[PDB]
């Protein structure tokens, strides 16, 4: 939970992500370092939270905005921001799996 | 399309090393996660580490190295010219021919 040091410091993430991410390829790419908004979720308190993805486990994304949120993948719908500022919308279900394990399909 | 997946892999490694540089001053353990994830990606996808990153982590402890913060860098040239880099977190010493 060494995530608290990032609160108040999220500016460090600006311009850091280096991939060109699309709706086709996001399933295979780095989710860490992308800005994300949660457009829907089974848990009411998760809807509307925005920040950078700072970590990822099989069924969870750790997000830093105004505070740190641990949000589960499979019950949520995410709007990610690509480098040009366009938005990628995807159900979290499609992102289930360890970050390293997602490289293949 | 193996070519795409090798492309994606490099972009992921590049992303994670860039983020490790950005976070390392404030959360060195988070930076260390990024470095280790990147190396796991590299051996899973069988790609190379971009040359600009390959001396920027401690090969012993996987700390991301910030010269002047958690790393000592010296140029030593009077005999056999080399760069000496010391990880101030584990104490591991890396030397590269100059
Ligand atoms: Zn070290």
């Amino acid at each position: 939970g060494s995530y608290q040091e990032i609160i108040g410091r999220t500016w460090i993430f600006r311009g850091a992500h280096r991939g060109r991410v699309t709706r086709r390829n996001i399933i295979w790419h780095e989710l860490i370092g992308l800005r994300v908004r949660i457009v829907g979720s089974t848990h009411p308190a998760f809807v509307g939270i925005e920040g950078y993805v700072i970590d990822e486990t099989r069924n969870m994304l750790v997000i830093a905005g105004d505070r740190i949120w641990k949000v589960p993948k499979d019950v949520s719908i995410f709007e990610f921001e690509a480098d040009d500022g366009t938005k990628i919308k995807i159900p979290g279900e499609r992102l289930v799996g360890r970050p390293e394990m997602r490289l293949k399909k | 399309e193996k070519k795409e997946k090798k492309k994606i892999a490099i972009e992921r490694i590049d992303t994670l090393f860039t983020l490790a540089e950005r976070v390392a001053r404030y959360s060195p353990d988070l930076a260390k996660r990024y470095v280790e994830l990147a190396l796991e990606i590299q051996k899973k996808a069988k790609v190379k580490i971009p040359r600009k990153w390959k001396r920027r982590y401690c090969k012993r402890c996987h700390t991301f190295l910030i010269p002047g913060v958690n790393a000592r860098v010296r140029l030593r040239t009077k005999r056999m010219p080399h760069v000496v880099i010391t990880c101030l977190e584990c104490g591991y010493i890396m030397r590269y021919p100059y």
